[PDB]
């Protein structure tokens, strides 16, 4: 019922079919802005 | 917006620059109008928030990181357009995708 980052889940490598959003956890020395700028995402087929 | 903020003044303190106005308008109307995905909108917002503060025009501002090992593209300290274009012409010929914030292996 109820830092962190939100990463998309895509059906393929084209990143044109979003499935759902996943809330992971970040390490101590990393940065969410760098995570967003580097285009980190999750795929389903690769 | 600069003409609205400055009533013909010669200089503005960087705190008085409409940073929030510029960021919101550019992320929602000009560049964000074409943006479809919420993640693309988030990336555009991150870029605008990182770039349109500069610690209020402070020196030694980090525009990007060219190489992960001891290399940064520091902000030029010029004030004039000629100084800025001279800094632009000084950029090295080799460009890695880490200039864009992308990984070098892209």
């Amino acid at each position: 019922k109820q830092s962190v980052v939100t990463l998309p889940v895509y059906l393929n490598f084209t990143r044109a079919d979003l499935i759902f959003t996943v809330d992971f956890e970040i390490a101590t020395k990393e940065d969410p802005r760098s995570f967003y700028e580097r285009g980190v995402a999750v795929l389903c087929t690769e | 917006w600069l003409d609205d903020t400055a009533k013909g003044r010669q200089n503005i303190s960087p705190d008085k620059i409409p940073w929030s106005a510029l960021k919101t308008l550019m992320a929602q109307s000009i560049y964000g109008g074409r943006v479809d995905n919420e993640f693309d909108q988030r990336l555009l917002n991150t870029f605008l928030e990182r770039l349109f503060t500069t610690r209020s025009f402070d020196s030694e501002f980090k525009l990007a990181c060219k190489v992960d090992g001891h290399k940064d593209i520091q902000m030029p300290d010029g004030i004039r357009r000629e100084e800025f274009v001279q800094w632009v012409e000084l950029l090295p010929d080799t460009q890695t995708p880490s200039w864009l914030g992308l990984p070098n292996n892209a």
